[PDB]
This record gives structure tokens, C-alpha cells and sequence, in this order.
């Protein structure tokens, strides 16, 4: 009948808490002695071993819509992209009156504004200025507020424009994350987790797998695949402002190409500065494009609809192309080959789905010969999503460009109204919803090893 | 795309009224939208503007009295009007504008392409 | 790390496990320092709570503090048989601070005073 | 914090008080780190002085070191009755280092050697 | 610092010596912090290895762990008479980790469990 | 001045011209400085 | 401004005590400090 106090130290007990996570990298180094990648990723302790431990009889709640680490990921990407342009040249001496006629190689018709944009540049004795010319993709040029023969850089009355430096060309590097001491990272390890509620399947790791800092518009690419069926995650399906996330279980190969070449040219600016531009264009003219397997797209979106109608357990479903705004929110943007691409994806979401009406499937669409083709444009001056007021310029890449990618997920938005039915279309924009699409498996907690209880000693 | 309007009507000075403007083919919440009014036999005049971002600008003559709000479940906008005056009498219009503002910065401009048929408002004693 | 979902009696068997893991260029540099110093601070806070409670080098220590029935009415069998420390902590959280206050002086400081008095002339 | 102006005997009653408080972006960032690390360093220095003196987990510890009458001639009654530790420290400051040197080895290290010798075969 | 070239038995006499020395603007600022924090980390790692091994405040501690003849066949006289700790460490390096693993729980944690069991009702 | 730079200055001045000024209570000033002197003469315990 | 070729004639008002007469003809004037030090504008968010 004696019950005395006792204390224990080392108790396996934790609480949800806000803290700072730390980056961890792969064994291979950048090896370019750059501040923002090598001194930021290649100098970080490498190859953490995810010796995960599974936990018996444990339950934990996981909120992917509200967590504390996605912000840090946004934070790091912004920091890196800022640091990237710290040491390389500003183009301030360049935004000058531009005299640019429209011509091209062998036969003018395609320009679309590029050819022989002329300008005065004073170099390098600051007295001997010379007349030079170069080509800029039309969408980067604006007509000057006056005579139509005069043109201006798109952004130069408003912001500072910087050239990107060749050693700093940033390609995705898988970033792992580690918690400091006293903190632990827990994974719900479910194959049908929707992003909320309790999870009867918990393990812990000292390290997360690499997640690549991929910047995306609507589609999810280079991403991980769902283990079972396609999974649809939304904060509130009945709320019309909440973005819907589609996580596929099977990737879809997409092939994009810029099939023409361009000769890279350089105009000196000063002691260690040169502006890179497009010279001669060679040799034939084709618009950059992307190719897709019809049947895979098809069965894919069909399963997407069949799963989607669960959250709206009723009348039929309709997809529409993008609606309007800046093409950023309307097209498929990416950066294959270091040049930036914007594909008009309207042809991709022009379908409907009925109930039981007809399922003619003898077609087998056709002998792997119906490739869906989409046109794209490209650009150079980039006001990255990360910031406003500081535009990045991009130098042209000589030769042509191929790029092949896996398609893994979709970022949709919805619309209520029309007759009795539901309508959706590609949404996107918010960078976080990209990273939220993979961090949804992780929560961080703190460990408070002190505890007390009764015992029989004294 | 189409816009359709409802509401308006009759009111004494100082009363309140409300007009709805719903869209089809596209959502209000991601476009540039304009509220205008036209007094009988007279010209058009600006009333309110809501950008794609959802911030709203009012003309001075109705600031503090008119308010526009999004009805996302109905895919519409609502012009609520309080402290009505005689001068507010006229036909009101909700309209959609198409512009091109690349990476923020603008280059191209179409104008007002979609126009609702207008709702009648009469402030009288 | 691996006894959480277990019963308190079970979890008690493995405590040094946590004991081992409790402890141990402008973007991350400040961050690493903040984290390491925070770790040191928390560990030393716990060590100091021991130092005042006694029990410095013992992961388990039993001492003269009677337990209040008002904090909980549950049986020892019930508490040690089929409960996780997670749940236990939840129930005791409210009286935790009072327990710490009592244990910090009434137990160990009275001990020190009366002990030196025993050896006193 | 609150016993300074008191007599030594009085001040002795409350020592854990200090024990609790002894421990625990380019303008202040370096500064905070310097301060925190300095705190850790001082606290660990004191802990190490204990570790060599023994008395690791005891705010009071009494041990075999005879006191020199040459350091001070005052009576225990006089020293514990009506003096503040502030004044006491002032008087003892000169012999403090010698006291530390003697207490560090002659007390505890002779103890360790002779103790293992006792258990020695 | 001064007993290295000496025999183990000799070197053992002077250990607090090391104990004292084991511990305690953009070019060096980060550097000083890194160094100081590293020092704290190493010292606390050793303190934690003690805390799990027991022997917290004793530079020498003897405990119930039998020695393996397979680690070395040498006589105590031979090992303590004419060898430096430098050489000894070289020979034992391979079994050092196994020794640490055994000493960490089988010695001290079994002790804790059985000890509270002794006082247990 | 350039891309994100502008110098701010004075344009038209409106509308009437008065020099900036400050106002004080005489009596408070007065009693104040009197007490000031009465206390000051302590440190120079002598002539005026 | 801002094409670094189209310079324009502007005017503004500066409180007299901030202006000095240039070391030459009395019609010419100079900022008070500019042969000697760097002058910076204070930024609206940083008004302390
Ligand atoms: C995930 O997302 C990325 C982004 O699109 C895709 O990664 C691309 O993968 C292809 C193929 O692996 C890469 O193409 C390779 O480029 C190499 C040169 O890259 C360096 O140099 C350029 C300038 O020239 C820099 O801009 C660039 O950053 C690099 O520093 C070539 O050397 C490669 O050729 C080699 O392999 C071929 C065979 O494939 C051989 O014939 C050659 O002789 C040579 O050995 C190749 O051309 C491309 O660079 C990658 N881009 C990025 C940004 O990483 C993935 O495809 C995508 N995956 C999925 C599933 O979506
Ligand atoms: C809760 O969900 C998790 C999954 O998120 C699950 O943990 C997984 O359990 C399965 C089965 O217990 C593990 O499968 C095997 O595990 C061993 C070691 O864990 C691996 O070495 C195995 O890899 C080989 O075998 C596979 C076929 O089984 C091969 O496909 C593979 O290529 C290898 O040849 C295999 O993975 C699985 O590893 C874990 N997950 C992780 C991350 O370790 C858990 O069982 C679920 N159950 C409960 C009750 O919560
Ligand atoms: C510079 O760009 C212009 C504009 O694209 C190029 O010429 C343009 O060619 C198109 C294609 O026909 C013309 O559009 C249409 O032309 C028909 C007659 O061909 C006309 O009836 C339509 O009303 C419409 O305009 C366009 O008019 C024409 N523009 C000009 C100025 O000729 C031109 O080839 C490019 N290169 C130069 C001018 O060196
Ligand atoms: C992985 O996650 C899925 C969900 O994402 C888990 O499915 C969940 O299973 C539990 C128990 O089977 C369900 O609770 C049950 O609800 C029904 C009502 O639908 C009720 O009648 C039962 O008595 C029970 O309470 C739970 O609803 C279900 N989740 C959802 C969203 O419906 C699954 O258990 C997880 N683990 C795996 C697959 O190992
Ligand atoms: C990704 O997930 C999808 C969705 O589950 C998987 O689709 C599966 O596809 C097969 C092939 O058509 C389906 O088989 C058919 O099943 C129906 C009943 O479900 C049956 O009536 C038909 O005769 C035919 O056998 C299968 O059902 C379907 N899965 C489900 C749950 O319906 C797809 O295989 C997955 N792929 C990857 C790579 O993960
Ligand atoms: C998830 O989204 C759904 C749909 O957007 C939310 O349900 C809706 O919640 C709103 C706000 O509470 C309700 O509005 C209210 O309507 C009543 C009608 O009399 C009105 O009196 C109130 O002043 C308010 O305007 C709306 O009726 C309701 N609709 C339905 C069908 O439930 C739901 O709350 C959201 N859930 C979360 C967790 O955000
Ligand atoms: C799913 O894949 C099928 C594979 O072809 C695609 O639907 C196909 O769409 C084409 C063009 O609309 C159809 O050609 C048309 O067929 C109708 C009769 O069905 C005929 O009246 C028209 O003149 C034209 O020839 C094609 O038949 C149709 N095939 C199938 C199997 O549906 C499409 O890419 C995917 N479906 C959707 C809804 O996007
Ligand atoms: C841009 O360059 C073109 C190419 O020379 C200029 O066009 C010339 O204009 C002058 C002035 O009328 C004519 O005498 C030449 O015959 C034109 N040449 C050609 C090939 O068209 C144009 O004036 C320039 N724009 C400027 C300087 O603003
Ligand atoms: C560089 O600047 C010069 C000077 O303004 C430009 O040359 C002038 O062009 C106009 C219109 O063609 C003529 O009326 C002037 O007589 C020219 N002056 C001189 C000194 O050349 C020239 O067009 C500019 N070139 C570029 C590429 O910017
Ligand atoms: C494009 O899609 C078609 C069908 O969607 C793929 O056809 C596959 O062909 C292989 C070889 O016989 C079969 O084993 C698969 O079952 C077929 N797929 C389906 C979904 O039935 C075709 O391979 C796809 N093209 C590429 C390049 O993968
Ligand atoms: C998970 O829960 C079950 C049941 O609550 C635990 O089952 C115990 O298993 C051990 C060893 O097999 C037995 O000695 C106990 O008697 C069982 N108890 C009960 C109530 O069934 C199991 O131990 C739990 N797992 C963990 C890791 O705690
Ligand atoms: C302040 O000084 C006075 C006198 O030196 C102290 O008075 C003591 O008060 C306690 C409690 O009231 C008595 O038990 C002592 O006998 C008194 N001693 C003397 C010499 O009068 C008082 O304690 C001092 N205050 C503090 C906080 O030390
Ligand atoms: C250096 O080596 C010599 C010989 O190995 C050591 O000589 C010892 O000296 C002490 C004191 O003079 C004697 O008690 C021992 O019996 C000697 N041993 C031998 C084997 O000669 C000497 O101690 C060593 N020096 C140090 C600092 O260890
Ligand atoms: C009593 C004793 O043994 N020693 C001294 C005593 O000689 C002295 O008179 C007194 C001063 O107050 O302090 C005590
Ligand atoms: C240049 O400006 C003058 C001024 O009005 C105008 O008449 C002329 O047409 C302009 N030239 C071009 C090509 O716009
Ligand atoms: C359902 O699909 C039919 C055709 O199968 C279509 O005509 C109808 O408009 C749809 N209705 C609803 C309410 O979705
Ligand atoms: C691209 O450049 C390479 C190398 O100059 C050349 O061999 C190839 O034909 C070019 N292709 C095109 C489409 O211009
Ligand atoms: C350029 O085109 C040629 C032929 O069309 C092709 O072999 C080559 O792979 C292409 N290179 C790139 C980088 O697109
Ligand atoms: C122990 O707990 C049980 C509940 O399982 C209770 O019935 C009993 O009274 C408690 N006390 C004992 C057995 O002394
Ligand atoms: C402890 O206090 C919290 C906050 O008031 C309360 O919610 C909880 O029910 C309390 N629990 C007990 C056991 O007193
Ligand atoms: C002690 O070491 C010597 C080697 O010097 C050896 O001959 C002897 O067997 C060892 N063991 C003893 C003396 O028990
Ligand atoms: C100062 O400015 C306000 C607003 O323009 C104006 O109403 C007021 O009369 C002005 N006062 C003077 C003294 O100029
Ligand atoms: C003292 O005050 C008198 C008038 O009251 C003045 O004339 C005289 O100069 C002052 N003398 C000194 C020494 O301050
Ligand atoms: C300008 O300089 C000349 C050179 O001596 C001088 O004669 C003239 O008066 C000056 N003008 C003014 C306004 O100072």
C-alpha cells in the first residue's frame, strides 16, 4: 500500500514542435567551387543511412496540409536562387534603345522578333562605343513608348536584370533532410494515406530521401510514384478554392525537343563581362514541341475521373483547358537544357466522362502510332516565382535540345455552377504545393526524456 | 464564355441593393473584372475593378458605399451597394477583360471582351 | 525509439537507448551552431534537474516522495500493465510542474541539510 | 539573487536558486553564439573543478582538508553569524588559489589512489 | 602531456593533468565557434560514455566485467611494467568497440535493473 | 534615376509662408529655471 | 535616365542651407557635401 514517486530519464516520449531541419546531400560533389551549390550542397555531410525503424502498436496523426517544413523548403530554394546570381554580371548597360527590324535566315518569315536587334555599346575604353546586333526571342522584347522602330527590353524600366553564370547553371540535386538532436522524423508508412487522420503504420528515420528542387507549373514531373492506385488529395474537396492534387501510380513518358540550332555569340562589356546572345540560326525552322502516348494519357485520365468522382459522389465530370491570366498559370513551363519552355497544353484536357454509356475498347488506340503533339514557345528573361524586382536573364544554348521526362502527378482546380455537374482544369502556381506533394509523408517531433510515475520502493 | 446578372431594382435614397454577376466558361476568381454604370441617355462610367489577385479598386464617388465580393461557390461576383444616392440610378454592367502581363510585366492588351446584359437600378423617392 | 507503443513496464527495460541519442557557408553555418548549442542547452537542463533532484548518474532512482492519489486514482497494475508513456504523460501533464517543485527541494535539499546536520557537531 | 546581503549561514540555505539560473541577422547572430558558448564554458569549468574535487552532484560536500589558521584567525561563530559572502570572498581571495591547488589533488587524488589500493590485491 | 613515454603503471599516477586540459571578424569568427562547440561535443560524449558506464565522477573505476584472454595473452606484469599506453591502444583497438558494447549495458544496466529489483517489493 | 531608383524632392510649395516655430509656457520655464538656479548654487556655494 | 543616352533637364527645390555656391560663377551651385563624401537617400520603410 506504499506508492512513492519515481523519475525516469530516457523515456520514449515526444511532442509536436516547430524547429529547423538541415540539408544532407549525395556523395558526389559539384566540384565547381561555387558558393551556392558546392559550398551549399557539396560541402554538406553526405550519404545519410536511412536505417528506418518500424514501430509496433503506434498511432500518429499526420497533417500534410498544415506542417512546419514545407516553408523551410520554399525558404531554401529562394535562398539558393538568390545566391546564384550574386557574383555574375548585371546587364544594366544593356537596356538601351533597341533598333530591331524583323528578318531571319535563308527566308525571313519566322523571326518572330529576334533578328538583328541593334544597339550601341560603349566598350571597353568607355569612349569607343560600337554598333552591335543580336537576336532576342520576340516575347522578350517590347515596343518602345513611341516610334514602332524603337524597342526596349521587357523589364528594364522596372527592375534589375542579371545574366546567369555558366558555372551556376542549376540542375536538380536530391536534397535529404535531417533533424537535430532531440528531434525525430516520423513517416506514416501507408499505401492509401490521403494526407490526414491517424496512421496505424509509423516508422522513424534519421534522414529523409532526396527530394529534388523542381520548379513546376501544373504537371508533376521527375517525381515519385504512388505505390497502389492513383490517389487524390485535397484540403477540402467541397471548397472550390482549394487546389486538388493528383498522384499517379504509373509514370508517363513525355518527350520535348527544340529541334533547331542557334549559334551562340558574345558581346564584350568590360573587364571580365560579356553578354551572351543568339547569333546565326541554323538551319531549318521548326517550332519546339512535345510528344505523348495517347493511350496512356487516356486510360490515365479515365482512372483519374473514376477516382475523382468519389469526392463528388454524383453527376458527371468535365475537364477544360486553362482559362486565362499569365501564361505562367496557363501553360506547362519547364527548363530542359537550361532554356525555358512554355507549352500550350489546352489540347490535353478537352475530354468528358459519362456513366456506363459506352466503352468501345477494341480500338487499342492504334499500333503505337497516335502520338499526341503539342507546340511550345521558349524564353530568356525570367522573373522567377521566387521573387519580384530581380529578373534573371538566360544565355542561349548552342545547338539543339532534347529532353525526356516522367510525368507523375497533376495540380487541378475546380469550378461550381454550370448545369448540375463538376468542371476542372489545371491550376498550380504555388511552389509549395509542389513540395507539399512529397513532404506529405513526414512529421517532426521533439523528445522530452524526463517522466515520472509511482513505484514501490523507498 | 458568358456572364449573367441579377439583382438591382428599386430603392429609396439611403437604402441598399445588390447585384450578382456569374460566369460560364471561366471562373471570375482568376481574371480581370470590371463594374461600370451608365445613366440613361448618358455615357459609360467606371465603378469598380477587381484584378486576378482579388484586390479591388473603387472610384472615389462610391468608396465607402459600394463593395464587391467574390462568391466562389457560385462562380460570381457581388456588388453590394449601401447609402444609395440619386446619382447612382442607371444600368449597371459586369465585364471581363483580357490582357497579357508576362511574368508580371505587361506587353499586350485586348480590352473588354465579355459583357453582361446589365441590370437596372432606380433610386427614387 | 522503439519502445513507445509498448507498455510502461516494457519500455522501462530500454532507457540507455534514448540516453545515447539524446545528444550528439552562410546559409547553414549559423543554423548548425544554433542546433548544436540548443542540444547542449537541453541536455544540460536535464542534467541540472537531476543535480537538484539528486539521482545524477542513475537512469532510475527511487526516493522519499509520497504519491498523491489526487493526481491519479489508477492502480499500479493498470498503469504499468497496458499503457504507453505517451498516454501517461498526457494525464500527468497538469501536476507535472507541482511534482517537479516538490521533488526539487523537499526531497533533496531537506536531505542535504539534515544529512550534514547528522555529521554535524 | 536574494541572499547576498544575508549572513553566510542564512545564505547557505538557498543555493539551488543560483544553480537554476547559472545556465540557460549579422549584428546579434555572432553575439548570441559567443554568449551561449561562454555560458557553457564557464558552467563546464565549474563542473570540472568539482569532478577533480569530487563532490560532483552535491551542492554541499565536506571532505578531509584541514583549514589554515593563517588564512584567517576569525571564529566560526563570527564568520557564519554576521558576515556576507561578499566580504568573505574578499578576505580569502589571496589564498583561494592555494586552497584550490591543495583541494584538487591532495584530497581527491590521494583518495582515489589509496581507495583502489584498499580494493587492490 | 608528460607521461606518454612512461609505463602504464607510471602514467596512471597522473590523470587529472589531462582532465584539466581536455576542455577550455569573418575569418576566424566562425572558426572559433566551430572549435569551441567541437570541444564541448567531445567532452560531453565522453561524459555520456561514463554516464552509461557508471563511474561518472571517478577517473578510475573498477567493475564487474571479466577480461577476455583472446583480446590479449600478455601478463599483467608485462603490460603494466614496460609498455606505453600508445602501444597498448594499438593492440586493443580492434576489440575496443566490443568492449564498449559489453561494458555499456551488461555491466551497468543489468546493475540498475537488478538493483531496483533488490529494493523492489 | 534608373531601375528602382528615384530622387525625392520638393515640388510646389503651398500656400502661405511662415517660418517653423516652437511654443513654450513662460511661467513653467520660469519657475523651472529658478529652481534650477537654487539647486545649482549648492555646487558653487557662493556668489550669484 | 533611363536609357543612359536621353538626358533631360529637371528642376527641384532644396533648402538653401543645403546648397553651396560653386567655386566659380555665382549662377552655379553645388550640393553641400559632394566633393568630400558619399550622400545617400533614406528609404521610406527605414524611417526610424
Ligand atoms: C529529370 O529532370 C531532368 C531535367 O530535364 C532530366 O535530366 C536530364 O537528363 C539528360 C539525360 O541524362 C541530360 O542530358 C545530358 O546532358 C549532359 C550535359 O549536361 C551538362 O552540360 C550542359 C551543357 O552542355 C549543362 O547545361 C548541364 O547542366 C550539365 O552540366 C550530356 O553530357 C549527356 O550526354 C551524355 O550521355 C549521352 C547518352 O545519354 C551520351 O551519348 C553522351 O556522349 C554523354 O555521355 C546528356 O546529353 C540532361 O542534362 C539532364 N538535365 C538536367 C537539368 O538534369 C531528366 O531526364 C528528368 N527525368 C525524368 C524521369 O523526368
Ligand atoms: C506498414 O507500412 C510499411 C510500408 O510503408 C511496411 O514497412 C514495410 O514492410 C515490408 C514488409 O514487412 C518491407 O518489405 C521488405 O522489408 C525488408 C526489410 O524491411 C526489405 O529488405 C525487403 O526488400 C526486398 O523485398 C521486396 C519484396 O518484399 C523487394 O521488392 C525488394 O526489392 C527487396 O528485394 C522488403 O522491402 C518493407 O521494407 C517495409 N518498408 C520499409 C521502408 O522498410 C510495414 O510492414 C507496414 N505494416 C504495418 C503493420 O504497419
Ligand atoms: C516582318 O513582319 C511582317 C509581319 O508579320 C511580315 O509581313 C507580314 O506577312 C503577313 C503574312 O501574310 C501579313 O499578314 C496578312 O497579310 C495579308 C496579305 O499577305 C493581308 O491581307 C492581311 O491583312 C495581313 O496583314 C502582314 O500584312 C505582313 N506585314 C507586312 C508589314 O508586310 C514581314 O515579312 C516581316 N519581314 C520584313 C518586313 O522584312
Ligand atoms: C491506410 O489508410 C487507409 C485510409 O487512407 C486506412 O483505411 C482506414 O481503415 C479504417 C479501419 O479499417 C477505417 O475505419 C473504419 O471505418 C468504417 C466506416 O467507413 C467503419 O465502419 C469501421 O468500423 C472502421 O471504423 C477508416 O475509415 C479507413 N480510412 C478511410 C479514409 O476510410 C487504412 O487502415 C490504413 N492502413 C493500411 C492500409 O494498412
Ligand atoms: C495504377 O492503378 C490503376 C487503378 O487501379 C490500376 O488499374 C487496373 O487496371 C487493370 C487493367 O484494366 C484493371 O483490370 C480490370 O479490372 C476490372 C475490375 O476492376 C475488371 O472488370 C476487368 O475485367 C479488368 O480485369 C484493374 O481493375 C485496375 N485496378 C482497379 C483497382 O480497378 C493500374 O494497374 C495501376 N498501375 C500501376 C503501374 O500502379
Ligand atoms: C469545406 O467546404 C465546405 C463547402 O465550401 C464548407 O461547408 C460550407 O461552409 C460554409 C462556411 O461555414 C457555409 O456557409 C454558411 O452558410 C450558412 C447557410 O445558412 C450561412 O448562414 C452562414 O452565414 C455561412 O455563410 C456553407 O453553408 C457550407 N456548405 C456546406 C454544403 O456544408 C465546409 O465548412 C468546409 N470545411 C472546412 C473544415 O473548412
Ligand atoms: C482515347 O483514345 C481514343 C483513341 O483514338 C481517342 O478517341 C478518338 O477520337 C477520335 C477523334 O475525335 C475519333 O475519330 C472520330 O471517330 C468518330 C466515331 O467514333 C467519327 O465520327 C469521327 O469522324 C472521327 O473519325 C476516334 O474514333 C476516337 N477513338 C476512340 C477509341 O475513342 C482519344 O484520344 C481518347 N478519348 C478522349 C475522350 O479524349
Ligand atoms: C534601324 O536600322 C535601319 C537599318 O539601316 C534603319 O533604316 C535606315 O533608315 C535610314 C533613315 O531613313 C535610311 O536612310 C536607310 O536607307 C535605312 N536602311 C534600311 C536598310 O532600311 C533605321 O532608320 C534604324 N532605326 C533607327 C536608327 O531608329
Ligand atoms: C548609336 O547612337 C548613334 C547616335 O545617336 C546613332 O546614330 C545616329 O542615328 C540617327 C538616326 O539614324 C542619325 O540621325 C544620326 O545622325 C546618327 N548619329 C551618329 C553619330 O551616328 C546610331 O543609330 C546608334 N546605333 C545603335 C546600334 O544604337
Ligand atoms: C503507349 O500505350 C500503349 C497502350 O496504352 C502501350 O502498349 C503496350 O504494349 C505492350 C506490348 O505488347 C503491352 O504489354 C502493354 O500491355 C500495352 N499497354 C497497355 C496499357 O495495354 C505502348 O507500349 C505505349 N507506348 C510506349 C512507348 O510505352
Ligand atoms: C503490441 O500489442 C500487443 C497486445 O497489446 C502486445 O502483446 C504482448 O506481447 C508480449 C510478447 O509477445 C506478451 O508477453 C504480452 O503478454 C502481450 N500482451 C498483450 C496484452 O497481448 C505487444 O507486446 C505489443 N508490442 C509492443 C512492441 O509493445
Ligand atoms: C539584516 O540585518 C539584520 C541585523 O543585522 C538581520 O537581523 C536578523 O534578523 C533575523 C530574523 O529577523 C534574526 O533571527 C537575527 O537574530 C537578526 N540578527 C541581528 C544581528 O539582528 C537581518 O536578518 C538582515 N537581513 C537579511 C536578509 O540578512
Ligand atoms: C625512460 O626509460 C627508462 C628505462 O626504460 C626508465 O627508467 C626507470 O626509471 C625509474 C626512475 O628512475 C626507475 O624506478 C625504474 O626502475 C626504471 N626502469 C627501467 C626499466 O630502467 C624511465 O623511467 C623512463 N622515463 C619515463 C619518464 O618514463
Ligand atoms: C569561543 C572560542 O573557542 N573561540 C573564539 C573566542 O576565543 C572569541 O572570544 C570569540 C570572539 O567573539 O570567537 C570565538
Ligand atoms: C517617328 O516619329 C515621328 C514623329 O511623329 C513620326 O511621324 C514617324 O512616323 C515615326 N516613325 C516611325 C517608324 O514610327
Ligand atoms: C451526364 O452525361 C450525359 C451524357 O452521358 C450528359 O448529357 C449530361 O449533361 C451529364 N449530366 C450531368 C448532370 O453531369
Ligand atoms: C545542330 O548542330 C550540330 C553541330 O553544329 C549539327 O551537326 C546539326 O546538324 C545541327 N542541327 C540542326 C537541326 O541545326
Ligand atoms: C540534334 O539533332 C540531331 C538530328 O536531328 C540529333 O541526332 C541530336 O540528338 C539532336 N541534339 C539535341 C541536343 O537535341
Ligand atoms: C488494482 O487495479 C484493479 C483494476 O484492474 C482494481 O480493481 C484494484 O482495486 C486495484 N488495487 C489493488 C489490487 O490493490
Ligand atoms: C489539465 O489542464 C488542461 C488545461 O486546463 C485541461 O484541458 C485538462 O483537462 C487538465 N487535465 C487534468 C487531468 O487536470
Ligand atoms: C607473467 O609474465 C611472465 C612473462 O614475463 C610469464 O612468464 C608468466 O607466466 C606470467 N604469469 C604469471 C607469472 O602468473
Ligand atoms: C497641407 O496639405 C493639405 C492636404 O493637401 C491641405 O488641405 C492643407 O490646406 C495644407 N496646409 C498648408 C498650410 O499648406
Ligand atoms: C550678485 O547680484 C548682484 C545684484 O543682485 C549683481 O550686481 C552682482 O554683480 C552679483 N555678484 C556676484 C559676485 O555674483
Ligand atoms: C562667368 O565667368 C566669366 C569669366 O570671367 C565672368 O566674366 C562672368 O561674369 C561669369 N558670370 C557670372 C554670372 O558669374
Amino acid at each position: 500500500e506504499n506508492l512513492w514517486v519515481t523519475v525516469y530519464y530516457g523515456v520514449p516520449v515526444w511532442k509536436e514542435a516547430k524547429t529547423t531541419l538541415f540539408c544532407a546531400s549525395d556523395a558526389k560533389a559539384y566540384e565547381k567551387k561555387v558558393h551556392n551549390v558546392w559550398a551549399t550542397h557539396a560541402c554538406v555531410p553526405t550519404d545519410p543511412n536511412p536505417q528506418e525503424m518500424v514501430l509496433k502498436n503506434v498511432t500518429e496523426n499526420f497533417n500534410m496540409w498544415k506542417n512546419d517544413m514545407v516553408d523551410q523548403m520554399h525558404e531554401d530554394v529562394i535562398s539558393l536562387w538568390d545566391q546564384s546570381l550574386k557574383p555574375c554580371v548585371k546587364l544594366t548597360p544593356l537596356c538601351v534603345t533597341l533598333n530591331c527590324t524583323n528578318a531571319t535566315a535563308s527566308n525571313s518569315s519566322i523571326i518572330e522578333g529576334m533578328k538583328n536587334c541593334s544597339f550601341n555599346i560603349t566598350t571597353e575604353l568607355r569612349d569607343k562605343r560600337e554598333k552591335k546586333n543580336a537576336l532576342f526571342y520576340k516575347l522578350d522584347i517590347v515596343q518602345l513608348d513611341g516610334n514602332s522602330s524603337q524597342y526596349r527590353l521587357i523589364n528594364c524600366n522596372t527592375s534589375v536584370i542579371t545574366q546567369a553564370c555558366p558555372k551556376v547553371s542549376f540542375d536538380p540535386i536530391p536534397i535529404h533532410y535531417c533533424a537535430p538532436a532531440g528531434y525525430a522524423i516520423l513517416k506514416c508508412n501507408n499505401k492509401t494515406f490521403t494526407g490526414t487522420g491517424p496512421c496505424n503504420n509509423v516508422s522513424t528515420v534519421q534522414c529523409t530521401h532526396g527530394i529534388k528542387p523542381v520548379v513546376s507549373t501544373q504537371l508533376l514531373l521527375n517525381g515519385s510514384l504512388a505505390e497502389g492506385e492513383i490517389i487524390i488529395r485535397s484540403e477540402n474537396i467541397t471548397n472550390n478554392v482549394k487546389t486538388i492534387i493528383v498522384h499517379l501510380n504509373e509514370s508517363v513518358k513525355i518527350e520535348c525537343t527544340r529541334p533547331n540550332n542557334k549559334t551562340r555569340t558574345s558581346i564584350r562589356i568590360g573587364p571580365g563581362q560579356w553578354f551572351y546572345a543568339t547569333g546565326q540560326v541554323i538551319g531549318d525552322i521548326r517550332e519546339a514541341y512535345c510528344n505523348i502516348n495517347e493511350s496512356k494519357w487516356n486510360e490515365t485520365l479515365q482512372r483519374v475521373s473514376k477516382k475523382l468522382k468519389e469526392y463528388f459522389p454524383h453527376k458527371n465530370i468535365t475537364f477544360q483547358p486553362s482559362s486565362g491570366g499569365d501564361l505562367e498559370i496557363t501553360t506547362h513551363s519547364f527548363n530542359c537544357g537550361g532554356e525555358f519552355f512554355y507549352c500550350n497544353t489546352s489540347s490535353l484536357f478537352n475530354r468528358t466522362y459519362m456513366a456506363n454509356s459506352t466503352d468501345m475498347a477494341n480500338s487499342t488506340e492504334t499500333n503505337s502510332t497516335r502520338t499526341i503533339t503539342i507546340h511550345c514557345r521558349i524564353k530568356q528573361i525570367i522573373n522567377m516565382w521566387q521573387e519580384v524586382g530581380r529578373a534573371m536573364y538566360a544565355p542561349p544554348i548552342a545547338g539543339n535540345i532534347t529532353c525526356i521526362s516522367n510525368i507523375t502527378g497533376l495540380l487541378l482546380t475546380r469550378d461550381g455552377g454550370k448545369n448540375n455537374t463538376e468542371t476542372f482544369r489545371p491550376g498550380g502556381g504555388n511552389m509549395k504545393d509542389n513540395w507539399r506533394s512529397e513532404l506529405y509523408k513526414y512529421k517532426v517531433v521533439k523528445i522530452e526524456p524526463l517522466g515520472v510515475a509511482p513505484t514501490r520502493c523507498k | 464564355d458568358r456572364l449573367f446578372q441579377s439583382g438591382g431594382g428599386v430603392s429609396r435614397p439611403g437604402g441598399s441593393l445588390r447585384v450578382n454577376c456569374g460566369a460560364s466558361g471561366f471562373t471570375v476568381r482568376t481574371h480581370y473584372m470590371y463594374w461600370l454604370r451608365q445613366s440613361p441617355g448618358k455615357g459609360l462610367e467606371w465603378v469598380a475593378f477587381m484584378n486576378s489577385g482579388g484586390s479591388v479598386s473603387y472610384v472615389d464617388s462610391v468608396r465607402g458605399r459600394f463593395s464587391v465580393s467574390r462568391d466562389n461557390p457560385a462562380n460570381a461576383m457581388v456588388l453590394q451597394m449601401d447609402a444609395l444616392k440619386i446619382e447612382d440610378t442607371g444600368t449597371y454592367y459586369c465585364a471581363r477583360e483580357l490582357r497579357e502581363a508576362w511574368y508580371g510585366d505587361l506587353r499586350d492588351y485586348s480590352g473588354l471582351d465579355v459583357w453582361g446584359r446589365g441590370t437596372i437600378v432606380s433610386i427614387s423617392s | 525509439l522503439g519502445a513507445a507503443g509498448s507498455t510502461m513496464g516494457a519500455a522501462s527495460m530500454t532507457l540507455t537507448v534514448q540516453a545515447r541519442n539524446l545528444l550528439s557557408l552562410t546559409v547553414w553555418g549559423i543554423k548548425q551552431l544554433q542546433a548544436r548549442v540548443l542540444a547542449v542547452e537541453r541536455y544540460l537542463r536535464d542534467q541540472q534537474l537531476l543535480g537538484i533532484w539528486g539521482c545524477s548518474g542513475k537512469l532510475i532512482c527511487c526516493t522519499n516522495v509520497p504519491w498523491n492519489s489526487s493526481w491519479s486514482n489508477r492502480n499500479l497494475s493498470e498503469i504499468w500493465d497496458n499503457m504507453t508513456w505517451l498516454q501517461w504523460d498526457k494525464e500527468i501533464s497538469n501536476y507535472t510542474q507541482i511534482i517537479y517543485g516538490l521533488l526539487e527541494e523537499s526531497q533533496n535539499q531537506q536531505e542535504k541539510n539534515e544529512q550534514d546536520l547528522l555529521a554535524l557537531d
